[PDB]
């Protein structure tokens, strides 16, 4: 079947967890640090604000 | 020039995941 | 035979002008789908499976215990009495110094007597109040109710509270007006 | 509704998985068989033939 | 509401892969 | 920026010293 997703969705889905600087690898956060002045990937990543 | 200068000189901490920290402790 | 784990049912909140009643699964759950590939769906097939762990113990630590989902009338012990600290006031006049005073003493709105009283008679009682669920217990005692493998068995056993139709007291279920 | 795809949402649209007696609730089948003489339900659900 | 908006900036040159 | 008053640095020229002679 497959039925439901429920409450801790809320967490998963980013609108309540950590900021996308903390789920994510933090390969990809130093990449992300030194990429920004000719490629973004900042605006891809959701910020919780609760 | 014409005096102003007040207290808050920069950001206010808050985790920004949320809008707070405490009151201070007691 | 499968049906996972369902929807949670969620108790209606309901005005006022009543006893609590009545439930329904979730809308903060139901989702666009034929989008996403194996990998995802155990993730989210596991996501809602803590969620009934966390709902299966928000009903041991807040929910008092009962034999009825909606027993329609919570005793006194079982709901909370806002009852405050007792109330104490002063008595500011002597009773017997003033009709011994105003037979030739005239008076204006303390000099003439030492004495002060006071008068509590613990006021702040009242004989229990016992009706529907209690003040701020709504959300402790209605925290949502998994039903795992529903609709199993015979009715006797079905859970027909759930139902915002029906009478507990007459376990029967009336056409509305 | 969960996310189903591949064999997941063949096996909650009913297109694959088990039969409408093992997915429907043994209380709606047994309803579904005491009123089928004068008051069909069978024909409101469906069977995967694979 | 109108407003909502949290997507924004957050930001051999490479640790391990 | 939104201002209209300058900032005093709130210390002199030179931190550094030298001695008599």
């Amino acid at each position: 079947m497959a039925t439901p997703s429920m409450l801790p969705q809320w967490a998963y889905m980013h609108i309540a967890g950590q900021d996308a600087s903390e789920y994510l690898s933090p390969g990809l956060v130093q990449f992300a640090r030194a990429t920004d002045t000719y490629f973004s990937l900042g605006n891809k990543f959701r910020n919780p604000t609760v | 020039d014409i005096n102003f200068s007040s207290l808050a000189p920069r950001h206010g901490t808050r985790p920004f995941m949320g809008t707070w920290s405490d009151i201070g402790t007691s | 035979m499968s049906k996972e784990i369902p929807t949670p049912y969620m108790w209606s909140y309901q005005p006022q002008m009543g006893l609590a009643a009545g439930a329904a699964q979730d809308y903060s759950t139901r989702m666009n789908w034929l989008s996403a590939g194996p990998a995802m769906i155990s993730r989210v097939n596991d996501i809602r499976a803590h969620r009934n762990q966390i709902l299966l113990e928000q009903s041991a630590l807040t929910a008092t215990p009962r034999n009825h989902l909606n027993p329609r009338n919570w005793p006194a012990a079982l709901v909370y009495q806002e009852i405050p600290q007792p109330t104490t006031v002063l008595l500011p006049r002597d009773a017997q110094a003033e009709v011994q005073l105003t037979n030739s003493g005239v008076q204006l709105a303390s000099s003439f007597t030492p004495r002060q009283a006071v008068l509590t008679l613990e006021s702040s009682s009242s004989q229990p109040r016992s009706g529907g669920i209690g003040t701020l217990q709504f959300v402790e005692e209605f925290t949502p109710s998994v039903y795992f493998n529903p609709f199993s068995g015979s009715p006797g056993h079905y859970p027909d509270e759930f139902i915002p139709n029906f009478d507990a007291i007459s376990e029967s279920v009336d056409g509305y007006d």
